[PDB]
């Protein structure tokens, strides 16, 4: 083939920008989408639902798979923006129950500072480093080669094959060098306040903050201080790389009119569907948007707004503890 | 062809109607002797040369040129190879990845 | 005013054509024919077109011609525009459409410096022309 | 009646003109005129000469005016 | 008069057109332009303009009309400009521009050949009446 | 042309769905105008050709508030080195880029 030939490939920070999109499109006036939860599906398929395995039927996003699910559905939550939060991988320094515990590729964002084989600074904050660079040594990547440098050209990724004693000690970049001894020059990257930390923040992902609540103060974010050549860069969301979002809620939150049914008969099958008109009499009403907080489902139109995902899973019946936990973790 | 951009199309491809070479090469002609009206140094050149490089330009000769928007050069287009079904056919450009 | 430019090769193929350079001819055309009347719009050719709105504020100013209140119900106006003095205008009064007691002033729209302050007029004059307001600005019921 | 486009220059080869989209201008300079006067005209300048020749009925209708014959013959 | 035609449009990169032909069809945007008001144009507009100096003998003839100088101290001239069977013109004379005794006159600059060799235009006339034509050379003040 | 479709008013109008457009693509009109440095007897235009977002002005002196970047074909200069971030990335290897040839760029995502 000769012709002229051009080599292009869309950023990653193509992907946080979208993910920041899909966030600020939940808002009450038009042009803001407003996403539910349905859950649904009480009557039990086949028999060998209850078993192990078996599979459920697979759902298929045609007219007649929609039609049936909103005869189905139990009840339906609303997301707030609130309990919708930007999330990262998080590496904990030192952890011996992750990979790699105490080695680290060129730039990996790592939390430390919480539980106590990592100490570093007191006062809380689980401080984050993101690694600019390693010990040279040891065989990494592609090939053979030997040296780091020569192994960072051609591109390659170089694992140090020497473990690095104690955690990133500092608040500001390259903590490393400046002293014989070894490490390897963490960048520190903003704080995680204790308090969120319990809540918003599980054991596979850390928080990060949307370009919002770092105002209304920055420094509860540890973000108070930084180098800036720019007046802000205030949304540090594209400095992480933060590719993904997290979704949580109480199923005390969702609503269920029965309130005996979701509890004795599981929700077979989950689906969240955007822009829902309210309830129509007839054909003689304008279409409204749907607001306010619940929506018992009797209240939305058939068919009322489209509908992004749909999920089919074995029963999972329901306690009513004041805590269980919705996840739905979206990679946009 | 006719007059009003004559012979609109074949009818068999519809669209645009048909182009006959016409008058085909040679030199540009001498141009009436100066060109220049005040003989200035137009965007880095004077204005005898260049100053209207452009091997394209309308004489109002010719019904060729329309009007307002731009003539499009088709013989160099860059073509995405795959796509919609349409496609132009024979690829000008190909996008390998690394 | 008898002298235009015709733009240059005027048919077919050719080598022959002005060098895009006509338009520069085209512009001035529009340039001369422009400075025909340089501010001025005569009403009479549209004479009676404009009025018959209601109420009609009706600037024909700085230059123009404008109005009837043809069917009149108008309690019509015209305007006036400020000073400035070259000399060229023109106003429609009640023109040819028949005038009724709607009537006008030249300052029952806008005054400007114009129209004199005089005020009112009277009922229907139509038949014929019935005033011709004047050039430049300053002046009574134009003589 | 002067409101109307310059529509672009030529200095040397150079660039900023509107290159052919004038038209949506050269039209209004056009459609300032033949519009402005446009329902009607000055009759009696060209309305001289004509009916220096025959008698005939020589419309005039409907615009401006035609036949001053300005010379013998009957004079239409 | 509403005859032009409008040379057609654009459209982008473009599919029917002039083709070389919107100037064989623009010019005649200039005919009925000029040869319907080729000649006489309209003075009275910038017509009363052109005198703003002295006595000088400038001559607004053999189309339209110039000169009222807006103004007093004038001492304004005129002239009707050449004879031969055209029938072609008008002018403002002074009008709203107000010439106290600089009058303007028929002979100041030199009407020669027609109009009777009679004396000039009024002195100060100025507001009101004007003096306006001279058909083909002749006038004896023809107002 | 609606007001046929009894179906709209099922799930108000809009239909980017239904047909189910699912890509995006963004043009913009390069003029060598706009650009007449750069544009000269022997540009040669090698690759690079990006996209981005959100940038901001020169910021007369470093110490200043700052604005968001309204005004278009801004020059290389005034953009505050690096600002905004980067969504995308080409290399061509010619073009060609001279003078009175206007510039068409297609770029298609399927977000």
């Amino acid at each position: 083939d000769s012709s002229v030939i051009y080599r292009a490939i869309v950023t990653s920070k193509f992907r946080t920008e979208k993910m920041l999109n899909f966030y600020n499109s939940i808002g009450s006036g038009p042009d803001k989408n407003t996403i539910f939860i349905t859950f649904g599906r009480s009557e039990p398929w086949s028999s060998n639902e209850n078993e192990v395995g078996f599979a459920p039927p697979y759902p298929t996003d045609s007219v007649l798979g929609v039609t049936d699910m909103w005869t189905h559905m139990m009840g339906t939550v609303k997301v707030l923006p609130s309990m919708l939060d930007a999330v990262i991988p998080r590496r904990d320094w030192g952890d011996t129950r992750y990979p790699d515990p105490y080695t680290f590729r060129i730039n990996d964002i790592v939390v430390c500072n919480s539980a106590p084989y990592n100490a570093t600074e007191s006062g809380a904050g689980w401080l984050v480093y993101r690694c600019l660079d390693v010990p040279d040594t040891g065989m990494c990547s592609i090939a053979s080669l030997t040296d780091k440098d020569e192994c960072l050209k051609l591109g390659g990724k170089w694992t140090p094959s020497a473990r690095s004693m104690t955690p990133p000690e500092g608040r500001g970049d390259a903590e490393g060098t400046i002293e014989p001894g070894d490490g390897y020059v963490w960048e520190y990257l903003f704080e995680i306040p204790p308090d969120v930390s319990i809540n918003r923040c599980t054991n596979e992902y850390i928080v990060v903050p949307w370009p919002e609540e770092l105002k209304e103060d920055p420094t509860r974010w540890g973000y108070e201080d930084n180098l800036t050549w720019q007046q802000d860069d205030f949304g540090l969301i594209y400095r992480v790389k933060a590719n993904t979002i997290r979704f949580k809620a109480y199923l005390d939150s969702v609503y269920f009119p029965e309130a005996a049914l979701p509890g004795n008969k599981g929700f077979r099958q989950i689906s969240i569907i955007t822009n829902p008109l309210e309830a129509k009499a007839h054909p003689n009403d304008p279409n409204v948007k749907a607001e306010k907080d619940y929506y018992d489902p009797e209240d939305l139109m058939r068919h009322s707004g489209e509908m992004i995902y749909m999920e089919n899973r074995p029963p999972i019946i329901m306690a009513m503890d004041q805590t269980e936990e919705i996840n739905i973790l979206f990679t946009f | 062809k006719l007059t009003p951009t004559g012979e609109i199309e074949h009818d068999s491809v519809t669209g645009e109607a048909i182009y006959e070479p016409g008058p085909m090469a040679g030199v540009k002609y001498p141009l009436p002797d100066d060109y220049n009206a005040e003989n200035n140094n137009s965007i880095f050149q004077g204005q005898l040369p260049s100053e209207r490089r452009k091997l394209m330009s309308p004489l109002f000769d010719a019904s060729g040129t329309t009007f307002a928007q731009f003539r499009d050069l088709v013989n160099k287009r860059l073509k995405d190879n795959i796509g919609n079904p349409r496609d132009p056919e024979n690829p000008t450009q190909v996008k390998i990845d690394e | 005013m008898k002298q235009n430019i015709n733009i240059g090769n005027v048919v077919d193929d050719g080598t022959g054509d002005y060098l895009r350079k006509g338009g520069i001819k085209i512009n001035e055309n529009f340039d001369e024919l422009y400075y025909e009347l340089g501010d001025g719009d005569v009403p009479y050719s549209a004479g009676a077109w404009k009025t018959y709105n209601a109420s009609s504020g009706q600037t024909l100013t700085a230059e123009w011609g404008k109005s009837y209140a043809i069917n009149t119900s108008s309690g019509r106006v015209t305007i006036n525009l400020p000073k400035g003095t070259v000399n060229d205008y023109n106003k429609v009064i009640r023109a040819r459409d028949v005038f009724a007691t709607w009537n006008v002033n030249p300052v029952t729209l806008v005054a400007a410096s114009g129209d004199t302050i005089k005020g009112s007029a009277v009922p229907v004059e139509i038949n014929v022309r019935f005033s011709d307001l004047e050039l430049v600005y300053c002046a009574p019921g134009r003589w």
